[PDB]
């Protein structure tokens, strides 16, 4: 009653008259522009994409520290004041595209990687969801890993569900788009990608298959060899021109990381090593039966003689023969896929690009 | 088990209760262990123990047990039936009295965190303002390690304290000596020595280091300090109340029920000091069966009987009732007569929730809506925060709900947001609370700002920094002013070296159920810490955390459950034997009935002879 | 919050019209002032009523009013650079004492940099003429950034990051205002350091034939050098060149003239190697009894880049091994780890040196 009086009423009465007030500022005569410069004497120049200049005061409810240079800020049409800051004018409009917040992941497709799972755990997923680990014992946890092996092995999938369990932003970069070839502008678009992960932080940098340019292997984009110069190092630049001793985590996996810079290696910052391997026939179970939980299988069809005719195949290999054999049915219309269908997929999927070595034994 | 529980996005466990019927007669091994658990009725929990002949299979059903609390605490089945018992279906032997409950195994366990010490912080000062800010880091930062450098050495932050800050300043030795064999001869020193004040820290001391036996370990000691409750004497009254009301939890008794009623009735502060007795009954009860405590304190609410004037305290009546129609079933109609009675801003949201412990469960179609209609008071938040940990479907929302609802003249809200959110805090932080208590921090008194300090301490309990490095930006605007000032900015730091700096907050058990003795302290520090806010009372009041913290340990025993060092999976210092450290931690080997984690006791097939 | 304690200012500096002017620079100076406008039109004014007759200055941007054009107030030069706006840092990490062991390149570094720069006169006792330019090389792996970042925080004062891409942008003829960018806050900016990074993707010799489209990156040194040293030698502040691949680099730009001090970093010997697990030995944790020097003594030569790896994965054995802090046996698996696991690439040791 009394306190309701003294501060209800006289809040909700000033939010009124603060809004009228906003018809000089906020009102119809309003208009946008490009912050270039500040100066101490509460002075900016401001450029709006008609290209005029406004130098004038600065108004209320913004102050120095978040007017930053290369932002957009909110202009007058009339007094032509600044209003105050604001983020960028559309947004970048980048959301998802190599960036989430919470990826569905699993270890059980990337099951048979277990010895090299919990090197990636400790080494990211522990320090990052359990900040005492490291700060009790005062060691400094790794600030990146290195991913290597052959393909199909789940690269991608690793990372992956490690990112649904750190509940964290998960960041990914093509290894062609930032070799494209305008002019340069390969340098460019590199810084501003980890710009925006030092806004908000995520603590998480991760790319997906570097290959810049080895040797050629593009057409629209070429580069030159000045662009593996520019490309390589500016990786580099990030890590060596930066020193970030808790947050940013840079993780680089490709299919070979030999022929690549040792100098893009950057040792020191990465203090762990992955290798990939093929997953065995005891872990082969855990993902067959996954895809073939919703697949009706005949009485003579056994698990245990799919898994011991794989021989040297990747984790979509599995769910491959189970496309194949699935297919050969569904145009027959069947209900139950009989067992001549999964004794054709297992033979034809296992030799089909390479059947010999064309020359010699070996 | 893997079926039943969740089937759609929310939860419904009140489908074991149907199976009573059919297997009233049978039940089974397998059945007996789900009905046990969960919603752990009277005649589910006796039913494994008729099910199983087996004496050794009975001992890992008391361990867990003793964690349940609930339907069997109080006599009937600890004390005078768990001295001993000759039937086919009880087999209640000694080692089931003190080594399943924290009784026996704390004291090894306080044995091993005096190898893991680390830097401490404790020191005796000077003046006695600021020895009770000393006092209230060093009860807190040395819980579970024994310290004889400061007790006995330099009783300068003892001895020079008096009134309530002598009290407060036992209460840290207490700690110190807490989870001990005996605790009550280690506190002889200033059990009695001339005045009430010194005489009182003693019974609050003697109280916390108690915490979690309720009848004694080799020897009935808390029975005898029955006596304590009803005493003229000023500063004695008052940690009698609430240093043995935590230590008496569990324990159901007329004479206690007894002396509580005219205490909390005519409510004397000169004399009685009266301010956990409404509490009081809410605490050690808790979990039980009584139908006439509500009544007592409903002709108590209405009436106002004997020197009650007060309307403070009035209140404190109706929320005092909260945990006290929990388990009762269809009792609960004693509470909705005091809502119609006297009108209170907190007694809206009490209706709503009264069908939490009513209807066996939460997060229901009405209860639901009903609780958007009287938001749209400080009562309401406490069954969305049960909806959150078994339904994400009202968590989400539970996020913007508690957001808007921390800004009210009262302070009940304000500490019940951080509370309820600190105690998940570990498993899933959320930083959206710790933003809005930037203007809870600096608000309007001074005395805001002292309360706040503490209620921060809350949500980081048992964790120093680490995910609070948000958090303890809002930590650093207090460092030092003044003498008196000091006890306000430690609140919060002396929380943060808990169990020296690693503890886990866990308020349920290994068998999908919450503990009610563990809920019973979180609505008590809510309803409480009156003396941070307007009306100071006592500084006793933030001692009682310890009332809820749960021990943490893990017993390594052999086939016949002896107290041997077994070899197995290792825990969290590594090697694992009886009341090692450990938590959080699953077993995939097989055990006799009710496979649990934590706390089990592992055999070998008949095939090798070996210890896992 | 300061919602009123503004607009009441508003009925003065705000409703009446001074501040909207048309920025503008001024060209020729008659004593007719001669400016010509971002619109590309040009006029002529005379002084303000505040304004001096020597503030005005040619090749400086002057604010004119947009309805009748006259000088009202100057603007400070060069507003077009923007990217360069973000290259001053302020209070860096790495501090003096952060390098491992006291060696040839702390002293070296100190004496021509901090030197002038903290005791001005003590040079000009003897009349003497300081390094302008410094040399740090060396391979990489060995902390040159964290060296050249300890002589940033006993300065005090603006630092300067260039990287060596961003002399290379995407419009031909950029690159020469990007260098003309770095010198100017030099004048504006006094005792300021400027630090370059890989300024062998732009400095080098390319020759002439085999390419026909790089003839871009040597215009960028030789207008670097112009704007280094010119017609007039004009500079105040130290210069800082910095990259992996010395051999590659121009053969002119390792001569006098630019580059005074040449200071290259080597391969840390037995007593070097020591002390890069001492100042490590303060952090982590540290068993009571052991000695690093036999730790040291079986690694071999290598880069400090894989010394600081040894005590960083020495605290990883604990938790898979089951160990509660460091001891000496998880140091010998850090031996086998650190070096003898990661003997596939992962390093140099003596790769990159001239090819």
């Amino acid at each position: 009653f009394v306190s309701n009086s003294e501060i209800l009423k006289p809040f909700e009465k000033k939010q009124e008259e603060e809004k009228k007030q906003l018809e000089e500022i906020r009102g119809n005569p309003l208009s946008i522009g490009t912050l270039e410069e500040i100066i101490d004497d509460d002075h900016a120049i401001v450029t709006s994409p008609t290209m005029p200049d406004y130098y004038v005061s600065i108004l209320s409810f913004v102050d120095k520290e978040l007017l930053e240079p290369g932002c957009s800020v909110l202009l007058h049409h009339k007094t032509m004041s600044i209003v105050g800051v604001l983020q960028d004018d559309a947004d970048p409009m980048v959301s998802v595209m190599k960036m989430d917040k919470s990826p569905t992941e699993s270890y059980s497709d990337i099951g048979g990687l277990e010895s090299q799972i919990q090197e990636i755990k400790e080494s990211v997923e522990l320090p990052l969801t359990h900040p005492e680990l490291y700060e009790e014992m005062g060691i400094k946890p790794p600030k990146g890993v290195i991913l290597y092996g052959a393909p199909g092995t789940g690269k991608t999938l690793l990372a992956k569900a490690v990112a649904n369990q750190t509940s964290a932003t998960f960041l990914r970069i093509v290894g062609s788009e930032l070799i494209q070839k305008y002019l340069g502008d390969g340098p460019r678009l590199c810084r501003q990608i980890f710009k925006v992960a030092g806004e908000n932080a995520p603590s998480i940098v991760f790319i997906d298959e570097i290959d810049a340019i080895g040797t050629k292997r593009y057409d629209s984009n070429s580069g030159g060899e000045r662009e593996i110069q520019r490309t390589m190092l500016e990786l580099l630049n990030q890590l060596d021109g930066f020193d970030d001793r808790g947050d940013v985590k840079v993780i680089m996996a490709t299919n070979k990381i030999e022929t690549l810079d040792p100098a893009l290696i950057r040792p020191g910052r990465i203090d762990r090593k992955i290798l990939f391997e093929n997953p065995d026939l005891s872990t082969k179970k855990k993902i067959l039966g996954i895809h073939t939980s919703k697949m009706n299988l005949s009485e003579d069809v056994n698990l245990e003689t799919l898994v011991t005719t794989k021989d040297d195949l990747s984790g979509a290999d599995i769910q491959a023969m189970c496309t194949e054999a699935g297919l050969l049915a569904l145009r027959e219309r069947r209900m139950q896929v009989t067992a001549e269908d999964f004794k054709q997929a297992k033979e034809r999927v296992m030799k089909n690009k390479v059947e010999e070595n064309l020359e010699g034994l070996y | 088990v893997a079926c039943v529980p969740l089937l759609p996005p929310p939860e419904d466990v009140a489908f074991l209760k149907t199976a009573y019927s059919i297997y009233l007669s049978q039940n089974e091994l397998t059945d007996a262990i789900a009905l046990a658990v969960r919603l752990g009725e009277e005649d589910m929990i006796r039913s494994v123990f008729d099910a199983t002949s087996d004496p050794v299979m009975h001992k890992q059903l008391a361990y867990i047990l003793a964690a349940q609390k609930t339907s069997f605490e109080y006599e009937g089945v600890q004390d005078i039936i768990g001295n001993g018992k000759l039937s086919e279906h009880f087999l209640y032997l000694a080692k089931e009295l003190n080594l399943t409950g924290p009784k026996v195994p704390e004291d090894i366990y306080k044995s091993h965190l005096d190898n893991s010490k680390s830097v401490f912080s404790s020191a005796g000062l000077d003046s006695a303002q600021q020895n009770l800010a000393s006092s209230f880091v060093n009860g807190f930062l040395n819980l579970g390690y024994c310290n004889d450098k400061l007790i006995v050495d330099n009783d300068n932050w003892v001895y020079k304290t008096k009134g309530d800050g002598m009290t407060s300043a036992v209460a840290s030795i207490g700690s110190i000596y807490q989870w001990n064999l005996d605790g009550l001869q280690q506190l002889d020193k200033y059990l009695y020595v001339d005045e009430p004040e010194v005489k009182a820290g003693a019974l609050l001391g003697i109280g916390i280091s108690a915490s979690g036996v309720h009848d004694g370990e080799v020897e009935p000691a808390l029975l005898l300090l029955q006596d304590y409750v009803t005493n003229p004497d000023t500063k004695i009254s008052s940690a009698a109340i609430l240093g043995l009301g935590i230590a008496f939890a569990g324990s159901k008794n007329d004479e206690v029920l007894g002396l509580l009623l005219p205490i909390a009735a005519s409510t004397d502060l000169p004399i009685e000091t009266a301010a956990m007795a409404s509490l009081a009954l809410a605490h050690v009860f808790v979990g039980t069966c009584n139908g006439d405590i509500t009544t007592s304190i409903m002709d108590n609410f209405l009436e106002r009987t004997a020197i009650e004037l007060k309307t403070d305290w009035v209140r404190f009546l109706a929320l005092a009732l909260g945990i006290l129609y929990m388990g009762q079933g269809e009792q609960v109609d004693d509470v909705l007569e005091t809502i119609s009675a006297i009108e209170h801003p907190m007694t809206s949201a009490i209706e709503v929730l009264v069908g939490s412990c009513a209807y066996t469960g939460t997060g229901d179609v009405l209860l639901i809506q009903d609780l958007l209609h009287r938001l749209t008071l400080a009562y309401a938040v406490l069954g969305i925060a049960l909806i959150a940990l078994g339904e994400d479907i009202g968590k989400e929302m539970s996020l913007r709900h508690f957001g808007h609802l921390m800004h009210y003249g009262n302070e009940h809200i304000r500490r019940m947001v951080p509370l309820a959110m600190g105690i998940v805090s570990v498993s899933d932080p959320q930083m959206k609370v710790f933003d809005t208590l930037t203007r809870f921090s600096h608000d309007a008194d001074l005395e805001v700002s002292m309360n706040s300090i503490f209620a921060m301490g809350l949500c980081g309990a048992g964790t120093n920094n680490a995910r609070l490095a948000q958090l303890l930006r809002q930590l650093a605007s207090y460092y030092s002013r003044e003498q008196d000032a000091l006890f306000i900015t430690r609140l919060a730091q002396g929380l943060l070296h808990l169990g020296k700096g690693t503890m886990t907050m866990d308020v349920f058990n290994d068998a999908h159920v919450l503990n009610k003795v563990t809920l019973a302290s979180i609505l008590t520090t809510a309803v409480g810490l009156v003396s941070p806010s307007f009306m100071l009372k006592h500084h006793q009041l933030f001692y009682m955390l310890n009332a809820g913290i749960r021990p943490k340990f893990i017993l390594a025993l052999n086939d016949e459950g002896e107290p041997i060092k077994v070899n197995v999976r290792v825990g969290q210092p590594v090697l694992l034997n009886h009341g090692e450290r450990a938590e959080l931690e699953t077993d995939e080997y097989i055990s006799y009935t009710s496979h649990i984690e934590g706390v089990v006791i592992l055999k070998k097939n008949p095939d090798y002879r070996e210890e896992e | 919050a300061p919602s009123h304690l503004w607009d009441i200012m508003g009925d003065r500096q705000r409703l009446g019209e001074e501040h909207p002017l048309q920025v503008a620079r001024c060209t020729k100076i008659i004593k007719k002032y001669v400016i010509n406008l971002k619109q590309i039109a040009k006029f002529v004014v005379g002084l303000g009523e505040r304004v001096s007759p020597t503030d005005i200055e040619e090749g400086m941007r002057v604010g004119v009013d947009r309805s009748k054009y006259n000088i009202e107030l100057p603007l400070p030069p060069r507003i077009d650079p923007s990217v360069t706006m973000m290259t001053v840092e302020e209070k860096p990490d790495v501090t003096y004492s952060d390098v491992g062991g006291c060696k040839d390149q702390i002293e070296k570094l100190r004496e021509v940099v901090e030197l002038p720069l903290l005791s001005p006169e003590r040079f000009a006792t003897l009349g003497i003429d300081p390094p302008k330019g410094i040399l740090l090389y060396g391979p990489p792996g060995t902390g040159k950034t964290l060296c050249a970042r300890a002589v940033a925080n006993r300065t005090d004062a603006t630092f300067i990051r260039v990287i060596g891409s961003e002399l290379v942008q995407k419009y031909v003829g950029e690159g020469a205002r990007m260098v003309r960018e770095l010198f100017e806050m030099a004048r504006t900016k006094k005792a300021c350091i400027i630090f370059f990074d890989e300024i062998d993707a732009v400095g080098g010799a390319r020759f002439d034939d085999g390419a026909g489209g790089d003839n871009e990156v040597q215009r960028t040194m030789l207008e670097l050098i112009t704007q280094l040293d010119g017609f007039d030698p004009r500079g105040n502040i130290k210069v800082m060149f910095a990259t992996n691949r010395p051999n590659t680099l121009d053969p002119a730009l390792l001569r006098p003239g630019r580059i005074d001090r040449k200071v290259e970093f080597s391969l840390p010997d037995l007593e070097g190697r020591a002390n890069i697990f001492r100042i490590h030995s303060k952090s982590m944790s540290v068993e009571r009894g052991i000695r690093w020097e036999l730790i040291s003594r079986l690694c071999p030569n290598s880069t400090g880049a894989e010394l600081r790896s040894v005590c960083t994965e020495a605290g990883m054995f604990a938790i898979r091994a089951r160990r509660k802090v460091a001891t000496e046996k998880d140091f010998l698996k850090a031996v086998d780890k650190v070096i003898s696991g990661y003997k596939k690439f992962s390093s140099t040791s003596r790769y990159m040196q001239y090819n």
